[PDB]
RNA sequence: GAAAUUGUUGAAAGGGAAGGGCAUUUGAUCAGACAUGGUGUUUUGUGCCCUCUGCUCCUUGUGGGUAGGGGAAUCUCGCAU
RNA sequence: GGAAUACUGCCAGCUGGGACUGAGGACUGCGACGUAAGUCAAGGAUGCUGGCAUAAUGGUUAUAUGCCGCCCGUCUUGAAACACGGACCAAGGAGUCUAACGUCUAUGCGAGUGUUUGGGUGUAAAACCCAUACGCGUAAUGAACGAGGUUGGGGCCUCGCAAGAGGUGCACAAUCGACCGAUCCUGAGGAUGGAUUUGGUAAGAGCAUAGCUGUUGGGACCCGAAAG
RNA sequence: AAGCUCGUAUCAGUUUUAUG
């Protein structure tokens, strides 16, 4: 009925791309060479 | 684009709802064809002569297959060796009805055919000449 | 005497029970399949992230080695470009209008992914004045697919909000998740055409910070908006998105 | 058949049909439970029907079956509900055994509405009103206005007051 | 006893005329319950309520209507305080 | 020799200030936390507080004022313009009827159809029935050479979880062809034999009624044109 | 506007390619 926009409201973000939890926990966004 | 019939007959409307229900709850193409034909006008629904039905019955396995006519069945005086088969149509002429009954056959309505063949089991559809 | 239930009611109850048993079995099977597919999607996403990291690291290492060795580096040719309509839907000459319609750019601030080919390059050149395009990055493509990602299902613009929606339509070609669709779009593959067609044309808004130039109707190489902006297209899309 | 009757009463000028401005068709039939002319709501088009009515304070459970369709005289078989909300509802449920959920629910709703309408005794028991709504015809209004003006004109109130004052203070304090 | 139109009174506006629309402040003015309870408890008096004997309708049902003799310390089944 | 900073891009990084929206209406689904029970920001808002019956609040007129708005209708020319009507108001005013020929639509019958020119009858211009006639169609330019064979064909049946494979096929289309009658010749008076094709049958679809509606003639969408 | 055959390979105010 209502579109939940990802990139916010982590709850819906976790529904898609189950690797999001691993990415957040592992801090892969700031990975070092 | 044909959706509904222009006829005001209540019985025709009931037949239309029955056929729509069968088509929507059975996904059988046979019901859809008859439902679409029901909306055809009188000109688009030319009568099917009894002689035409007899000629169509000449195909293999006609005894095990029933004949369904959307329009009205009209008698023909040019044929006398009418086989024994079940004919279903909206209306039957007095002569055609007598010929079918006299030859040992049975005449039924569209609802009777639907209950006897919800998915068109061994059902043959005949369309009369357009012109 | 005791009143007995109607025979029709008894038949209805029996049919309801028999259908409910199958419904419960199907629900259990669906739960198991959902768990398995979630695990599969998780591993696929991990593999895709590792592939992207390895590719970027290899590109950087190759550039550094070429710099050190003194030999020029042969950069890979671009293969994916995002084109966004700039002008309106009026006063457009028929020839550019036909190309724009073929590209599904039927309204301003609308764009779609176009495969890079010798034929498509000519099409982009033909409609160069009325469109702006560049080389989208992974982040921009992901953001677009995540926010304005709408799929075309039986002529209906069904929003993308679950992996099941993509699997039902795009599962024929192996694309069973939004991450798979993003990977296919960014990395052009055998089924790029199907993925692009399935996606509804993007509906983008005006840039949040503005177009940044006093006059849009000019070449980007001279302070304009339209043309071919290699990397600034990402910033333009992010502001618009 | 019910379907033929249902079609004949949907269109073709059913006798009891009210065309409200909202478009809803209201049925004035006394036996109707909802008062609306719709499917499975109109007693005429339904062979099987159930409704709650009351002549005196007692509430009855009127029901109809196809058995008496040939005898309109005694179509309905009313049964007393033994006025009490809980036991009356239990009796209604027992009587409407294997009946449609629609009929049972709406019969219970009608019985509850009628029972709570019995509170009218509260207004009658505690009214002590001193207004008793009175209507005045325009003709009576005219006779109470023009005649009043004529009486005021002929009264000569100022002259009478002056004469009375000139008499009270002319023979004493 | 409708419109155009004319006169008196009340109100408002007006430097070489006006009217309409989006939008707000002001005088004047209008509408603004014949709303008023509900829930479970605690006494008392009744009934369609308890008990004994009855009468009458259909058809006969999981029914309808209606009297005579006794009571509340079983009585919240409803009503009345 | 060594780090830092500027710039670019990323963060499924964190966290404050402001504005509008509250759409759906008992659970069915995708998801997260949690060993579990259970919970959750997970297919749309809930809980609390303050104002109220000599209410809260809302509605109409003008003036108070931020901005905009050329005088209405018909007609010229590609446009605007220009031309003709408009002192104001109450009533009237214009694609309406008929005969014929048609398309579409629905009904009744159906190879038959049309009661009502009239008679019978009648609760009396009302309502019901038709003995014979008559309008239309039912058979082409012997239709069975045989009321035709193949290819497709909406559909039906078999196999197949499906994909698909096989058998049978209305209307309708191509093809193979035949025929009623005859062309173009021939030549036992006109038989026989050659060469092309001819418009259609192969197994009816029409009648009357009713609605919108097209054409023609009647005053013919209304008024107005020198007149014998 | 109604009918039939239908959804495709029916197409393009487009581009390349091929034949020239």
């Amino acid at each position: 009925v209502l579109k939940k926009n990802p990139l916010k409201n982590k709850q819906v973000l976790l529904r898609l791309n189950p690797y999001a939890k691993v990415f957040a926990a592992e801090k892969l966004g700031s990975k070092k060479a | 684009h044909r959706t509904a019939p222009k006829s005001d007959n209540v019985y025709l409307k009931l037949l239309v709802k029955l056929y729509t229900f069968l088509a929507r709850r059975t996904d059988a193409p046979f019901n859809k064809v008859v439902l679409k034909a029901l909306f055809l006008s009188k000109i688009n629904r030319p009568p099917v002569s009894v002689s035409r039905i007899a000629r169509a019955l000449k195909q293999e396995g006609a005894a095990n297959k029933t004949v369904v006519v959307v329009g009205t069945v009209t008698d023909d005086a040019r044929i006398f060796e009418f086989p024994k088969t079940t004919v279903a149509a909206l209306r039957f002429t007095a002569g055609a009805r007598a010929k079918i009954v006299k030859a040992g056959g049975e005449c039924i309505t569209l609802d009777q055919l639907a209950v006897r063949a919800p998915k068109g089991q061994n059902t043959l559809i005949l369309r009369g000449p357009r012109n | 005497e005791k009143i007995l239930t109607p025979e029709s009611q008894l038949k209805k109850s029996k049919a309801q029970q028999k259908t409910a048993e199958q419904v419960a079995a199907e629900r259990a099977a669906r739960k198991a399949a959902n768990k398995e597919k979630r695990a599969i999607i998780l591993e696929r996403n991990a593999a895709y992230q590792k592939e992207y990291e390895t590719a970027e690291r290899n590109i950087i290492q190759a550039k550094r080695d070429a710099k050190a060795a003194g030999s020029y580096y042969v950069e890979a040719q671009h293969k994916l470009v995002f084109v966004v309509r700039i002008k309106g839907i009026n006063k457009i000459p028929p020839k550019p209008r036909k190309v724009l319609q073929l590209l599904r750019l039927t309204r301003i601030n609308s764009g779609t992914f176009v495969k890079v080919t010798k034929a498509t390059l000519e099409l982009l050149k033909l409609i160069e004045p009325y469109v702006a395009y560049g080389y989208p990055s992974y982040s921009t493509i992901r953001q677009l697919v995540y926010k304005r990602g709408f799929g075309k299902i039986n002529k209906q613009r069904v929003p993308l909000s679950d992996n099941a929606i993509i699997e039902a339509n795009l599962g024929k070609y192996g694309i069973l998740s939004i991450d798979d669709l993003i990977h296919e779009i960014i990395t052009v593959g055998p089924h790029f055409k199907q993925a692009n067609n399935f996606l509804w044309p993007f509906k983008l808004s005006n840039p949040s910070g503005g177009w940044g130039v006093p006059r849009k109707f000019k070449h980007f190489i001279q302070g304009g908006s339209f043309g071919n902006r290699e990397e600034f297209i990402n910033k333009l899309v992010k502001s618009m998105n | 058949s019910d379907e033929i009757v249902w079609q004949v009463i949907n269109q073709s000028f059913c006798s009891h049909r009210i065309k409200a401005p909202n478009g809803q068709n209201f049925c004035r039939n006394e036996y109707n439970v909802t008062g609306l002319c719709t499917r499975q709501s109109c007693p005429l088009a339904n062979s099987k029907y159930a409704t709650v009515k009351c002549d005196n304070g007692k509430l009855y459970l009127y029901m109809k079956t196809p058995e008496r369709a040939h005898t309109p005289a005694k179509l309905w078989e009313r049964i007393k509900l033994s006025k009490n909300y809980t036991k009356a509802l239990q009796q209604i449920d027992e009587h409407l055994l294997h009946w449609s959920k629609f009929f049972r629910h709406k019969c219970k709703q009608r019985f509850t509405k009628l029972t709570q309408v019995m509170i009218t005794e509260r207004r009658l028991a505690l009214r002590e009103e001193e207004r008793h709504y009175v209507g005045v015809a325009p003709k009576v209004k005219r006779r109470e206005q023009n005649r009043e003006r004529k009486a005021l004109v002929a009264a000569k109130i100022e002259k009478a007051i002056e004469k009375e004052l000139m008499d009270r203070l002319k023979s004493g304090a």
